[PDB]
């Protein structure tokens, strides 16, 4: 049912076929929930919009408004919000059929469209970034990799600024509420007594470590095959086999204060040590 | 029924009950003689169990150890490699060893293969990575042969009846097309074993696999043979041939649709590695 949200939120009109702006698809990942037309003048717009924003991080914060997002583009992205950098390559190799280390435009616009196409019966944005102004050039890998890693990062600034009531800093009562709205599990009292009665009003936490803390959600399920070993011991986890086993299982190296905060949140024995019962038996939603 | 009951505690009873059932030998504790363990899932030179069959026996953290390293991926191993490297030194000793090893327990065989006669050497990752490759290798091979193969070829039947042994769950539909792959094949081509070990690697990376095929998830769209062999051949490094993707086509594609669903193949060889 993609194509209902997508539906919804798309904003311009061309025979049928819906088109988002970018800053529809923004809002698609951020609002859960919330609340026309097109002329040539918009296709303009959109053909002129993609020199003036940046290839950074912040493509789409640039972009603003003047864009073009199809419903593959759409599927696309959301594809690629939640892949678990072992599978950047995969997915390169699983567009690249005859292996020229290149995406040429038939090779993947065909593709994801025909499939769709396929699925259903029985000059937008990204590609003219992809395949430049005319739409024949090619798409090697660091460029690819460098545009999802940037998606993501711009996807969680923008749950940090929006978290962290616009501030540079959140407080550790926000990144619990951010936690328990993830977790999806504020419902229980009890962590919000934690948090109320050990999380002082004290430290903040930095943009990087809640970038870090995000990278190291999207490899959980690694995390999970690392822990199995204690998990078929029975056996609780300090913090520095916490600490350790997240650098190892996931790269990532999780701050002490990040971590301070998670043990101090979903300590319901209180042990200062973890379990597998109370921390991955949670986050097996994520 | 004593042997429906010794499948029964195999499925889902503890391996605390399993070994200690299988076991025959006790010491001062209870060992298993190698031949225990071939027998606990189901040796002339170059079989593993053989290299192994050196003195002594296996021991409880053996078992656990051996069980735990066929059930595990490769890039998944990797880290459990990395896990088990305390130091960080890139090489394993015998210490960290003893240490997971009696954390597992709340021996000759395995230690005395592994870190030499005298305990005193240090693993690394190849040694390892091998291991498990010779271990599932000639797991497999055993359980092909076991089937009382014909010029090293199998029919098609016992080859669905194997997948569906594998897969851990057992319908009267299931079944029923099992026992339909004979008529499906009037003929028969048999299964050599390169094409069976081939499979089986493609199942092993199953979870990665998934994590490739995200697009045709989400879009909805089903899996046809073409789109099976480039992913196998893209995530597994496996070469699937036309028959193996043939068979498993006409096995579980309940539907007829004559293409496999999400549901229908991947979710389930995917809850199998649980
Ligand atoms: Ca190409
Ligand atoms: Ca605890
Ligand atoms: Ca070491
Ligand atoms: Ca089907």
């Amino acid at each position: 049912l993609r194509k209902q949200r997508f539906m919804q939120f798309s904003s311009l009109e061309h025979e049928g076929e819906y088109y988002m702006t970018p800053r529809d698809f923004l809002f698609s990942v951020m609002f859960e929930q919330m609340e026309k037309k097109l002329t040539k003048k918009d296709i303009e717009d959109t053909l002129s919009g993609i020199q003036t924003a940046g290839c950074g991080s912040t493509f789409f914060r640039d972009l603003g408004d003047k864009g073009l997002i199809s419903y593959t583009e759409y599927l696309f992205l959301l594809t690629i919000l939640t892949k678990p950098h072992s599978g950047f390559h995969v997915a390169f190799k699983m567009l690249d059929t005859d292996g020229n280390e290149m995406i040429e435009k038939r090779e993947f616009f065909k593709l994801q469209k025909i499939i769709s196409k396929q699925d259903d019966l029985m000059n937008t944005t990204l590609q003219m970034r992809f395949f430049g102004k005319r739409g024949q050039r090619k798409l090697h890998y660091k460029e690819f990799r460098r545009f999802m890693e940037n998606l993501q990062t711009e996807i969680q600034e923008m749950e940090f600024l929006q978290f962290s009531k616009g501030l540079s800093f959140m407080r550790k009562e926000d990144f619990a509420e951010w936690l328990l709205f993830f977790t999806n599990t504020e419902n229980k009292d009890i962590y919000w007594k934690n948090v109320r009665e050990k999380l002082s009003a004290g430290e903040s936490i930095s943009l990087d470590e809640f970038k870090s803390f995000c990278h190291f959600t999207t490899h959980l399920e690694d995390f999970a095959i690392a822990m199995q070993m204690f998990s078929l011991a029975h056996r609780p986890v300090r913090l520095a086999e916490f600490k350790r086993a997240v650098k190892v299982a996931t790269g990532q190296e999780l701050s002490n204060n990040i971590l301070d905060t998670v043990f101090k949140i979903f300590d319901l024995d209180g042990d200062e040590c973890l379990s597998h019962e109370e921390f991955l038996g949670v986050l097996k939603n994520r | 029924k004593v042997m429906e009951y010794e499948n029964r505690i195999r499925a889902y009873s503890t391996p605390d009950k399993i070994f200690r059932y299988f076991a025959t030998l006790k010491v001062i504790e209870v060992f298993m003689t190698p031949e225990d363990f071939v027998r606990s899932i189901t040796a002339d030179e170059g079989s593993i169990f053989y290299t192994l069959g050196e003195c002594g026996l296996i021991s409880f953290s053996d078992y656990i150890f051996l069980t735990t390293v066929l059930s595990t991926p490769q890039r998944n191993f990797e880290i459990a490699f990395k896990m088990f490297d305390l130091n960080g030194d890139g090489e394993v000793d015998m210490e960290e060893f003893e240490q997971v090893q009696s954390i597992i327990r709340s021996c000759s065989a395995l230690t005395t293969y592994f870190f030499g006669a005298d305990l005193k050497g240090k693993l690394t990752i190849k040694n390892f990575l091998e291991f498990q490759r010779k271990l599932q290798h000639d797991v497999l091979k055993l359980e092909f042969e076991r089937h009382d193969p014909v010029d090293g070829r199998i029919t098609e039947r016992q080859f669905g009846g194997m997948l569906l042994a594998y897969s851990g769950v057992q319908s009267k539909k299931l079944t029923a097309m099992q026992r339909q792959l004979k008529k499906h094949f009037k003929e028969g081509k048999g299964l050599t074993f390169q094409e069976v070990e081939n499979f089986f690697t493609f199942l092993k990376n199953i979870n990665d696999v998934d994590t490739a095929l995200s697009f045709y998830h989400m879009a909805g769209a089903s899996l046809d043979k073409v789109t099976m062999q480039q992913v196998a051949r893209t995530v597994a490094k496996v070469e699937l041939s036309d028959h193996v993707c043939d068979v498993v086509f006409a096995l579980f594609d309940c539907d007829g649709n004559g293409e496999l669903s999400n549901k229908e193949f991947v979710s389930i060889m995917k809850q199998r590695l649980m």
